[PDB]
């Protein structure tokens, strides 16, 4: 990747299941005699961690922008593995289960993937806005998930309703088509800028679209195509 | 046949703590878990009894269509072994048509259905649980 | 704390957030019943209301204005009614009412008033046997939804009183369900009331067949009965809903320490392998 | 065609509108007209009757009110007993209605929350 | 004498599951617990005061044969310094009995269970 980067390009890395490196560095160390770290990890776990995705920057002639699987053993995440590679990431995408049960392909859970350069001072002030907001939103649903199951929708009070349809509206709006699954699902694919979906998200917050029902938001991209799609 | 039964047990264990309250609970929630309960009891097996694809395609196709409801839990391995039994007898036909045409994409469109559906409700004529 | 005990512990935690779940769950299922009940009775408790207005307005003469329905002056002998729930994990519901009918005392006993107890479920009627008040008249075991047959042993023996001036007034203490998730305790006055408010009370005049004052001492402790009974129903529907309040928190308690647990438990398997790792590597050498 | 309520304090039995209504008042038994005067009595232990169409539902009331206004008329028996809709043979509500509302409500659930308290409180010792 | 210490402490042990949480439990399971703990302030001896076979044997027999229900928990460790300065000073020759045959087959002897038995009666008549 380092000669396309060396010309100028952006380029994607993905590398899958860096657990597996680390545990090849640590199987390596072991054969080689070496004393074991912590939960017998190389010794060498934050210098082998840093010879690689460290070559992973934006230069001036170009960047490297890397998504790299990461396997939590045994779900440990203090597990030095999966701290170390922690220490060195900047997004975290949290593809969930129960998101793909429904037939939402791009199933990211909202509330466990974050990153650190959604902040003000970077993405733009509005950006932010409307990130936390979606988040507020989503996680007053996720909250009140159990009363629904126990008590049903009817005793959820007013001002409430309103924001769980709006979060179910928008839960069903993060689905978009892919460009490489036009031919399995019959769909073209839509690209959504950055500044489009953020414009978006927010006329979808501050009142547009609440007549509309929870489909016309499946598989769409922006909220005028919504729109169009609502109208005809 | 597989999806729905698949899907009927995530729902059966994701309400496995309700199981002991079955009394009080909704008409919805207790026939997810008797369902759940007979397709647990279903799955049982004994040792050394291998199913061959179309007697296991047969029952499970009978048990997710509301079609075991009638049976009482305990009684499941029972009515799965002798219908079996009667297929394996009475109707060599049917099994071999199930058989036959294990690999159409759309399984249950041919007339392998009416005759699967034929049988099933035979054997509950004749036997009584 | 030896990555083994922990897994036993959460073993444990996990049972109990399984089952305060599910009674969490059944406790919402018998609240829908609870408040479908009180509705239900509704209409005759409501109905009872206008007739007190229509009736009461009618006989206004203090001489006339006997038996359950005098306002007696000099008031020397006061009894309370309390209703608990028979079971506990209700939450704060049983010792607020409690502390209701506790406190209430005080100042019946300050201002020179005998108390009397008569309790409803086994929590009021417990409580106070080892304070020392012994109520004079219990009703436990009472169901989810009990039939006004079941307080008649109670409410009975209440008017009784009244009218043989051993009580100079009655009053009640049960569970307001404000909402299901507040249940503050109420305190209501039982000796029967004139026109409750306006009720139809003008443009009537009826035609009292078995006679004014027979009528009047007729429905007054059927009055009373209602309620008693929409006193006992409401409350039952209040403790539903305290213990899926009480639930609800414990399960939320319960979560939250597996998660604590969970995240003590991974530090103690991490040292479990460093220790490992490192009498082996000592060993090796 | 009035709008009678027999209303008891357990639950509503009838709101329909009924021709005339047979009622066993304390003094003397009653008749009730559509456009009957006003009226407040009390009723004893008897048979208490409705005419509808000609047909006739002979309700058993052990007693209870009644509020016979001109438009409307309320019975506030406190028990109902016979029931040519029901009655003894032919009763079908009535029968398990008792297990509807015990086995969900008293029979088994008193169990089933005694079984929550057990196996909850045997285990409580033992996290500790 | 032992073996019925060890059940009752044991069905005590056990019992305490409910004793933490449960009020509602019959009068046989109050008493039960109420014997547990009996035995349990039985067991609480001080530092430096070894108690001789002869001594353990008659407060045991004492306790494990109903004698001491009436004593409330709080005062047990007293009431057993008070009965073993009965025995040592009033009725030595209880003492001498009970540890001069304590190898029998049999211990509870009627000639044992007597002059033991009234020892006990003559201290609780005694005090309190």
């Amino acid at each position: 990747a380092e000669y396309f980067r060396d010309e100028g390009r952006d380029i994607l890395l993905f590398i899958d299941n860096i657990f597996r490196f680390v545990q090849a560095g640590s199987e390596v160390s072991s054969l080689l005699g070496r004393m074991p770290s912590q939960v017998g990890y190389q010794p060498t776990l934050g210098t082998e961690m840093g010879e690689l995705q460290e070559r992973i920057t934006s230069t001036k002639r170009g960047s490297i922008t890397s998504m790299q699987a990461v396997y939590v053993p045994a779900d440990d995440y203090t597990d030095p593995a999966p701290a170390t590679v922690f220490s060195h990431l900047d997004a975290t995408i949290s593809l969930e289960r129960s998101i793909a049960e429904r037939a939402i392909f791009p199933a990211v859970d909202p509330l466990a993937s974050t990153s650190r350069i959604l902040d003000p001072n970077i993405v733009g002030e509005e950006h932010y806005r409307v990130a936390q907001e979606v988040k507020r939103v989503l996680q007053r649903y996720k909250d009140l998930k159990d009363i629904i199951a126990i008590l049903g929708m009817e005793e959820l009070s007013d001002e409430d309703k309103l924001t769980v349809q709006r979060a179910r509206k928008i839960e069903l709006f993060f689905s978009q088509p892919f460009t490489v699954a036009q031919q399995f699902t019959g769909r073209p694919g839509k690209y959504v800028p950055v500044k489009k979906t953020v414009e978006s998200f927010a006329r979808l917050l501050n009142g547009e679209g609440d007549h509309i029902p929870e489909s016309f938001f499946y598989m769409q991209g922006d909220f005028d195509d919504v729109l169009a799609a609502y109208e005809a | 046949v597989a999806g729905k039964l698949k899907g009927e047990l995530a729902q059966f264990r994701d309400l496995a703590a309700f199981a002991q309250f079955a009394s009080d609970l909704d008409a919805t929630t207790k026939a997810q878990i008797e369902r759940g309960q007979r397709l647990q009891e279903l799955l049982k097996q004994p040792q050394y009894q291998p199913l061959p694809v179309e007697d296991q395609v047969a029952v499970l196709y009978a048990a997710t269509n509301n079609y075991l409801d009638d049976v009482p839990v305990p009684l499941i391995t029972k009515w799965r072994d002798d219908f079996l039994a009667f297929l394996r007898t009475a109707h060599p036909e049917v099994r071999k048509l199930i058989y036959d045409n294990r690999l159409d994409r759309k399984f249950p469109t041919p007339e392998v259905k009416e005759a699967l559906e034929a049988a099933i409700k035979e054997f509950k004529a004749t036997s009584n649980y | 704390p030896s990555s083994r005990e922990i897994k036993r512990r959460i073993r444990s935690v996990k049972n109990v957030a399984q089952i305060t779940r599910a009674m969490e769950m059944v406790s919402a299922s018998k609240m829908r019943r609870a408040q479908r009940n009180v509705l239900a009775t509704r209409p005759y408790a409501d109905r009872m209301r206008e007739v007190m207005a229509n009736l009461t307005a009618r006989v206004v003469g203090a001489a006339r204005r006997g038996t359950l329905l005098e306002k007696r002056e000099t008031v020397k002998s006061v009894a309370l009614l309390v209703v608990t729930p028979d079971r506990g994990l209700c939450g704060s519901l049983v010792a607020n009412v409690l502390r209701r009918a506790g406190r209430f005392i005080t100042e019946q006993r300050a201002m020179g008033r005998t108390v009397d107890v008569y309790t409803f479920g086994r929590k009021g009627r417990d409580f106070f046997l080892r304070t020392g008040f012994a109520p004079a008249g219990e009703a436990t075991r009472l169901g989810d939804a009990p039939k006004l047959e079941a307080i008649l042993g109670v409410a009975i023996s209440a008017i009784n009183g009244f009218q043989s001036g051993k009580y100079d007034e009655l009053y009640i203490i049960y569970s307001e369900f404000i909402n299901t998730l507040v249940q503050r305790p109420a305190i209501k006055q039982l000796l029967p009331v004139e026109s409750p408010d306006i009720s139809t009370t003008t443009n009537v005049d009826y035609t009292y067949e078995p006679g004014e004052e027979e009528v009047l001492n007729s429905i007054l402790p059927r009055y009373v009965e209602t309620q008693i009974y929409q006193a006992v129903l409401e409350s039952i529907a209040s403790e539903h809903s305290a213990r899926m309040v009480a639930m609800r928190n414990a399960t939320n308690n319960a979560k939250d320490l597996v998660r604590d647990l969970t995240l003590s438990f991974n530090k103690a398997r991490q040292a479990a392998i460093t220790k490992e790792v490192s009498e082996i590597a000592s060993g090796a050498a | 065609p009035i709008h009678l309520e027999i209303v008891t304090a357990e639950r509503v039995i009838l709101s329909d509108d009924v021709d005339m209504i047979s009622a066993p008042t304390k003094d003397g038994r009653v008749g009730i007209l559509p456009r009957h005067a006003p009226l407040m009595t009390i009723l004893e232990p008897g048979e208490l009757d409705i005419i509808k169409n000609g047909e006739r539902t002979p309700f058993a009331v052990s007693g209870g009110f009644m509020e016979v206004l001109p438009h409307r008329v309320t019975i506030l028996a406190d028990t109902v007993e016979r029931a040519d809709e029901i009655d003894e043979a032919r009763a079908e509500q009535a029968r398990a209605e008792a297990e509807a509302r015990r086995r969900e409500a008293q029979s088994e659930r008193d169990m089933a929350l005694a079984e929550a308290k057990l196996r909850k409180e045997m285990v409580r010792l033992r996290v500790a």
